[PDB]
């Protein structure tokens, strides 16, 4: 619905791909159609990215949330400093968080079983803040990416 | 910057995405 770019229906999104990406699906009957049509969109774009940065990346060590969080705010306001926003933008924002994840697990110093639920935070502020107009304008989550996105 | 590298790569991939849906 047109809620669907609040801070909550965003920030569920965020933490619903890195459970999945972290192998840790929470109890229930699942996520929501839009999670479920995300996760494999999401999924595919960050395979890709870690394929085309194997490089960079391995030159950067995810030691903390507070590096994590610096460098997503450093390449989203890089990636959308044109002023373009677009779907296919917008998923790259959670293929990045998935990514952060992952080193976090192989780099964290000090690791917290809720350092996945602060990253999910950051990222659904960014997305709220920065792209909500526009996925509001857009159909939102349901009636703009999920019809684009699911399958015919 | 090696963050302008990281952007590029994920703008190119998002311009990707938003094509390969035709």
């Amino acid at each position: 619905g047109m809620t669907d770019c609040e801070f909550g229906y965003i920030y569920r999104l965020a933490q619903d791909y890195l459970q999945c990406v972290l192998q840790i699906p929470q109890p229930g009957s699942g996520p929501s159609k839009t999670s479920r049509v995300l996760q494999n969109v999401a999924f595919s774009v960050q395979k890709e990215v870690e394929k085309n940065l194997k490089s960079c990346l391995d030159n950067v060590n995810v030691v903390s949330v507070d590096t994590a969080r610096t460098l997503f705010n450093q390449v989203m306001e890089k990636e959308f400093e044109d002023g373009i926003i677009n779907w296919g933008r917008i998923v790259t924002i959670f293929a990045f968080e998935g990514i952060l994840i992952k080193k976090l697990l192989r780099q964290q110093i000090a690791p917290d079983v809720d350092t996945y639920k602060e990253i999910s935070y950051f990222v659904a502020e960014f997305i709220m803040n920065n792209t909500g107009e526009w996925i509001r304008q857009n159909g939102g989550w349901e009636n703009g990416f999920v019809k684009k996105f699911e399958p015919k | 910057s090696y963050v302008d590298k990281i952007a590029d790569v994920m703008r190119e991939v998002a311009e990707k995405i938003n094509s390969d849906l035709t």
